[PDB]
């Protein structure tokens, strides 16, 4: 699985 | 150019109808607009630009990968010796991901980022010039390719210095801005123990500084804590 | 057009290589491309062109109806007393809705359905332009939505004179055809007790013929009935 | 709940 990156708001 | 003629507060709403009828092509259309009237951005709006481009080039990466593992098949030992199809159109798809990049980068460099004055503001833009970048680097081959992730992880490092300096350990940006360094380490730096060691020092000195929090804060900076752990659960 | 130098066959491909992708817009040009070749389409191609086209006017619906509902509070008693921005971005969206459906339409006439003699391929069509017609409809006001209204029937109606001589009870064509018209008697024509009568009959004529079929066409008649049920269950 | 329609596929 690739790995969770994160802007603003989910 | 095309929203020159409508005004600031026009497009800012648009944008926000936009989000809500999930026209995200449309949204950032209008927040590019926004940022040409030439004025600085509020908290709020620099939300609205991110939210807008994140969701375009987020479905344009979400294709190319799937055009890149078909095409990856099609050029394996004995698969599908077939014509230029596949490749033509995984390119289409790139070139069009690389204008949306080249096109926010050229919006944090005329001239969001040189008038960003506030560490809010300037490790938010630094951040996102270290994403797209990384966008870029993602789909990335030639001679020009080491010099893209050069330029993501200098957006980055600076963006860091920033963010140690003049925020809280569980300010949501410097938080945010961790975990997509670490997630470049990873997948792009081809250096997964640094992206741990990121991850971990990030998670922790976040932890220490929870208990000044009010329940809000708590709740937004947990959040992003929570991916920090998802990432490392990942990668340990 | 803009398709005018591809291959046909390339045409065709990179179409299942955009539904892959979840790239709508893009296998919409493809399959207006590859009508534009001038051959008829298989029943595989007539499908791609559907897909396509649903997806694309499908999302312009959902947003038209976000917009719409947003404009109807902000027009009631005492809301938002506000500007001209939530009509004109209805409207945009609207006119760029109207003109996906204005595309599609000339399609069908140009030259479709003069030219498709089988019953599987001339039920398709017209059940095509009985849809995109009623997807103008869903956003008419003005001299002409009447007569909108009555091109969707029109259409609808053909097909279904054409189904009921050519087609078992339980084909999905002719299945799928009687469901969007009773959709249209119900939601467009103000007629639900024509679409309650058209939706039972269809089922229980269904219902009766499904033992002549395979078990592969069995499950294909029976997801379509299942829809009808859910509409009568919605519905009464 | 608007009416559910049919093309093609689910
Ligand atoms: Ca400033
Ligand atoms: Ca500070
Ligand atoms: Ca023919
Ligand atoms: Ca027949
Ligand atoms: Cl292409
Ligand atoms: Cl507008
Ligand atoms: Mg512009
Ligand atoms: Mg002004
Ligand atoms: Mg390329
Ligand atoms: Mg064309
Ligand atoms: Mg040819
Ligand atoms: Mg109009």
């Amino acid at each position: 699985r690739r790995s969770i990156s994160f802007s603003v708001g989910a | 150019g095309s929203m020159g003629s409508m005004e600031r507060a026009s497009l800012i709403q648009k944008a926000k109808l936009a989000e809500q009828a999930e026209r995200y092509e449309d949204m950032a259309a209008f927040m590019k607009g926004a940022v040409e009237k030439g004025e600085e951005l509020s908290c709020e709006e620099r939300n609205l630009l991110s939210v807008a481009y994140k969701n375009v080039v987020g479905g344009q990466r979400a294709a190319w990968r799937v055009l890149s593992s078909i095409e990856q098949k099609s050029n394996e030992e004995g698969s599908e010796e077939k014509g230029p199809e596949v490749r033509e159109y995984r390119e289409k798809v790139e070139t069009e991901l690389q204008g949306v990049c080249d096109t926010v980068l050229g919006l944090l460099d005329s001239h969001l980022i040189k008038e960003a004055g506030d560490a809010e503001s300037r490790v938010f833009y630094l951040k996102m010039k270290g994403d797209y970048y990384r966008y870029l680097a993602e789909v990335a081959t030639g001679d020009d390719k080491k010099r893209i992730i050069d330029s993501a992880r200098s957006a980055y490092q600076e963006a860091m210095d920033i963010s140690k300096k003049e925020m809280p350990p569980t300010n949501p940006i410097r938080l945010g801005l961790a975990l997509n360094f670490s997630v470049f380490h990873y997948e792009i730096a081809n250096s997964p123990e640094e992206a741990i060691s990121l991850a971990k020092t990030t998670f922790d000195e976040a932890m220490a500084d929870l208990h000044t929090l009010s329940e809000d804060s708590y709740k937004d900076s947990t959040l992003i804590m929570q991916l920090l752990r998802d990432n490392l659960t990942l990668w340990t």
